[PDB]
């Protein structure tokens, strides 16, 4: 008998301040019992369990399902915290094509891996006996168990300590770790390549490690984690979206979770008009009607999901290539590839929850988002093509008060362009007239005035009924616009109203930002001056609004 | 060689922290470092039983082509225990030069306390998630721990004893991995005496405090002044006077009666020249009760003045600044403003350090976002201070210009 290498355990306390778990042993059918004492038997004549004795305080509930089913859960509660790797998994579009690939599923994967025996006696647990006339059967575990806490992370420490040396040793392959399989990929021959899984899998069985035996069990195309895994590309699985006449919160969740998922290949997927119904969630029944716009917005996503569309695999030698282009309503779509029309794979972006924004700065965003994505999958930053000017990013940039970054980029013009719609002008406009104006209002009976007066005589006051005090000065500085040339300065003591226009929204979520915006960009030049309010500075009227 | 026992805060639980994605060749860069340092047992590498992680990234100091591994030490620094005091030396900032001096080579012959280690987990992340991440725990004194210069402080005291028995005009302290050495020499002197000082170290970033000070507050002179001048005199004369007590700007006001066109030359009165002489004199004085509070966190503000300008204020009370000063430096940044920002904060922390032995807590004028993503590319400090973003474009800009 051929010596199997050792595997050295890896040592687990409980967390700080418990103990192990004691629960009361579920009371079970006879046919059950039967069913649990056989299959504990030939668990014990392999070595996973053995029988204890009445020593151990610890117990664990079981239950048969014949399967038989540990229960761990309490234990999990009180085992200590492991390292999980798992956090995020491979993306396709990141892998590189290979003229050799091959799958290998471990079998007895937690089983195959010995268990840290100061531990052991926490994992007990017992089978009730026929009427209950004699002790229970006691066992514990030897090797990780199934549903415990810290097997994943144990088993793909000792699987990874493992695999290094011939990792190693062979170069020329690439072996990808995930749970319980390994996938090895290689430019060689198909003989050679098939000589070195045999080589692979007998390195493993050194250690006493199982993988299939025959041909292996699965070949291309590879059905992983909703992809659809080809030879030369990549793909999801096939969509599956319900069509019914009565919609809940629950399956408005599903239908944006399908889609976002659709989305990461199938580029124009928008989800707006369906997330815009999942305010005031947590209640998961409940019937929400559809408008026009997320009626045609669903028809739109049946329509991309119409015909199927690959990705392709990723090549080092060849740059990497973000393109974005703009939807609409804080919507952006972006594709990235390296060979036109061969997208390597796509995505969306939405805008955040804003009163004001413009769209210079969700483009800025939407790169920052690409960029992280990108050096996730590829681990490089990739050349972007936008549909902006150079001298429009370069006036955002050297105007803005924020500083702001973008790697580097080239101008593609798909329209809609992005473009700044309004420029205010750093100095007084020689020849403009001057609107000094003001706004207030009644905090009670929210009655109040916004208007202005002029260096040449021009006046006007308007009363308001249901407003604020921002509301009015806003008010006074849409006025000023309305009854002013292509040039004017405007003079105002609101730093609410100066702080809105200086952050230089293109649209807001307030009617009367957006028309002032409309204001500014029918204007040829504007010049907004700040003064402080009630300091008897002259032309500055709270007095014609306190009325 | 003999290890010193050292523990958490009570109630505190090692570091937890989530490892941020690395390019490529930052990632080899720091293979190549970390399997170095594993053969020269530095660092080990450790199983699953390990739950504790903190972030690490790569860079590149100054006039080096060479990639240097940073460990981001902030999370573990502020869950280690308080170590105990050296008061600050204030004369170092009263010096004529200052030379800051990498140390960090030092502490990776003191072994670190063994029940301590798993603390000082970190992990070199994979691309694309395809293999499990390369997880290591310090068995040296790390760089950028808090606790490894408190270790190292008698140590250090020893090493430095002859030098400072030698010139005790030379003021030497200590930060991180940072040795600060202020003198009043002249700089080719300065030089040498580094050079000494290195050697000494051996066998075992000029920076002048005298050119930087403080800076008031400048009202225009000017023969003729428009509406538009004059009001923005008032603006700037009634925000200041949220810090000095005997501003007054009713004669000045006076001149704006009426509704007039801005760009109109208004000739100043007799009194409104008097009130702005009164104004100029009030503001020449420094702030009447300024204090440094130990016990009380330092805020820093930076405003981006457009053509790599940049100023920036150092305060803990609003409107009691202990330090202001005017960062316009050109190197290589031209088109970058993220470049020009993260230099700045570095400077700014590196006076900070300087002046009162301790970081300030930063609010840049900058996306979180942004910043996130690039900040690190940029970073060339062994330290890192706290920070936070503002999203609310400031009024007080063109009043600090
Ligand atoms: C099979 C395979 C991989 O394969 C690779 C393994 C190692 C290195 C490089 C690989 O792929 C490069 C790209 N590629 C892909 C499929 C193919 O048929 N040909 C090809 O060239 C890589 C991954 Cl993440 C897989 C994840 C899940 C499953 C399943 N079930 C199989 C996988
Ligand atoms: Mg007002």
């Amino acid at each position: 008998m051929v010596p199997i290498s050792p595997i050295e355990t890896v040592p687990v306390k409980l967390k700080p301040g418990m103990d192990g778990p004691k629960v009361k042993q579920w009371p079970l059918t006879e046919e059950k019992i039967k069913a649990l004492v056989e299959i504990c038997t030939e668990m014990e004549k392999e070595g996973k369990i053995s029988k204890i004795g009445p020593e151990n305080p610890y117990n664990t509930p079981v239950f048969a399902i014949w399967r038989k089913l540990v229960d761990f859960r309490e234990l999990n509660k009180r085992t200590q915290d492991f390292w999980e790797v798992q956090l995020g998994i491979p993306h396709p579009a990141g892998l590189k094509k290979k003229k050799s690939v091959t799958v290998l599923d471990v079998g007895d994967a937690y089983f195959s891996v010995p268990l840290d025996e100061d531990f052991r006696k926490y994992t007990a647990f017992t089978i009730p006996s026929i009427n209950n006339e004699t002790p229970g059967i006691r066992y514990q575990y030897n090797v990780l168990p199934q549903g415990w806490k810290g097997s994943p992370a144990i088993f793909q420490s000792s699987m990874t300590k493992i695999l290094e040396p011939f990792a190693a040793q062979n170069p020329d392959i690439v072996i990808y770790q995930y749970m319980d399989d390994l996938y090895v990929g290689s430019d060689l021959e198909i003989g050679q390549h098939r000589t070195k899984i045999e080589e692979l899998r007998q390195h493993l069985l050194r250690w006493g490690l199982t993988t299939p035996d025959k041909k292996h069990q699965k070949e291309p195309p590879f059905l992983w984690m909703g992809y659809e895994l080809h030879p030369d590309k990549w793909t999801v699985q096939p969509i599956v979206l319900p069509e019914k006449d009565s919609w809940t919160v629950n399956d408005i969740q599903k239908l944006v979770g399908k889609l976002n998922w659709a989305s990461q290949i199938y580029p124009g997927i928008k989800v707006r008009q369906l997330s815009k119904l999942l305010r005031g969630t947590k209640a998961l029944t409940e019937v929400i009607p559809l408008t026009e716009e997320a009626e045609l917005e669903l028809a739109e996503n049946r329509e991309i999901l119409k015909e199927p569309v690959h990705g392709v695999y990723y090549d080092p030698s060849k740059d990497l290539i973000a393109e974005i282009q703009k939807q609409g309503q804080g919507q952006w779509t972006y594709q990235i590839y390296q060979e036109p029309f061969k997208n390597l794979k796509t995505g969306k972006y939405a805008r955040m929850r804003g009163a004001h924004t413009n769209d210079v700065k969700q483009l800025t965003e939407a790169v920052q988002k690409i960029t992280t994505e990108s050096i996730v999958i590829w681990g490089k930053t990739p050349k972007f093509k936008l549909p902006i000017q150079k001298e429009t990013w370069e006036t955002w940039w050297t105007e803005y008060w924020q500083a702001t970054w973008i790697p580097e980029w080239e101008f593609v013009n798909t329209p809609p362009l992005v473009k700044l719609w309004y420029q205010l002008e750093k100095e007084p406009i020689v020849g403009a007239e001057t609107f000094y104006v003001d706004g207030a209002a009644n905090r009670e009976t929210k009655l109040g005035k916004a208007g202005y007066v002029t260096n040449k005589g021009r006046q006007k006051v308007v009363p308001l009924t249901n407003t604020t005090n921002q509301k009015t000065e806003l008010q006074a500085i849409y006025l000023a616009l309305q009854d002013s040339g292509l040039e004017v300065n405007i003079v105002t003591d609101s730093q609410y109203a100066l702080g809105i226009i200086q952050a230089q929204p293109d649209k807001s979520e307030s009617e009367l930002v957006n028309q002032i915006i409309e204001q500014l960009i029918k204007k040829e030049k504007v010049y907004l001056a700040w003064v402080p309010a009630h300091k008897g500075i002259g032309g500055n009227e709270q007095v014609d609004k306190l009325v | 060689i003999e290890t010193v026992p050292v523990k958490l805060k009570p109630g505190m639980d090692g570091p937890k922290v989530k490892q941020w994605p690395l390019t490529e060749e930052k990632i080899k860069a720091l293979v190549e470092i970390c399997t170095e340092m594993e053969k020269e047992g530095k660092i080990s590498k450790i199983g699953p039983e390990n739950p504790y992680n903190t972030p690490v990234f790569a860079i590149k100091k100054k006039d080096s082509t060479k990639w240097r591994k940073l460990v981001d030490f902030r999370e573990l620094n502020k869950r280690t225990q308080d170590f105990w005091g050296i008061p600050h030396p204030a004369g170092l900032k009263k010096k004529k030069s200052v030379t800051v001096l990498d140390v960090g080579d030092a502490y990776f012959s003191v072994p670190l306390d063994e029940d301590f280690r798993k603390y000082t987990a970190f992990t070199i992340p994979s691309i694309n998630n395809e293999t499990p991440g390369i997880r290591y725990q310090y068995n040296v004194l790390p760089q950028g721990w808090k606790g490894s210069p408190a270790i190292f402080q008698s140590s250090m005291t020893k090493i430095l004893e002859p030098f400072k028995k030698q010139n005790p005009d030379i003021v030497i302290y200590q930060y991180m991995d940072d040795l600060y050495v202020g003198s009043d020499l002249e700089i080719g002197q300065h030089r040498t005496k580094i050079e000494e000082l290195r050697q000494h170290l051996l066998r075992w970033y000029e920076l002048h405090p005298d050119k930087w000070t403080v800076q008031p507050i400048v009202l225009p002179e000017k023969d003729s002044w428009t509406v538009n001048d004059i009001q923005k005199l008032v603006g700037k004369l009634n925000w200041a006077s949220q810090i000095y007590p005997g501003i007054k700007v009713r004669q000045l006001s006076k001149l704006l009666r009426g509704t007039k066109a801005l760009t109109e030359v208004i000739p100043l009165t007799e009194e409104a020249e008097l009130e702005l002489a009164e104004n100029r004199e009030i503001l020449k004085e420094p702030v009447h009760g300024v204090y440094y509070d130990p016990s009380k966190d330092l805020i820093a503000e930076i405003q981006k003045q457009g053509q790599g300008q940049w100023t920036y204020q150092i305060y803990q009370e609003p409107f009691k600044n202990l330090k202001t000063g005017k960062y316009a430096r050109m190197r290589g940044a031209h088109t970058n403003d993220v470049k020009q920002l993260t230099e700045a904060v570095q400077k700014i922390t590196t006076e900070s350090i300087v002046i009162w032995g301790k970081t300030p807590k930063f609010k840049l004028p900058i996306q979180k976002e942004t910043w996130e993503t690039w900040w690190t590319e940029y970073w060339q400090a062994t330290w890192i201070p706290e920070w936070e973003f503002v999203n609310t474009p400031p009024l007080v800009k063109l009043w600090y210009q």
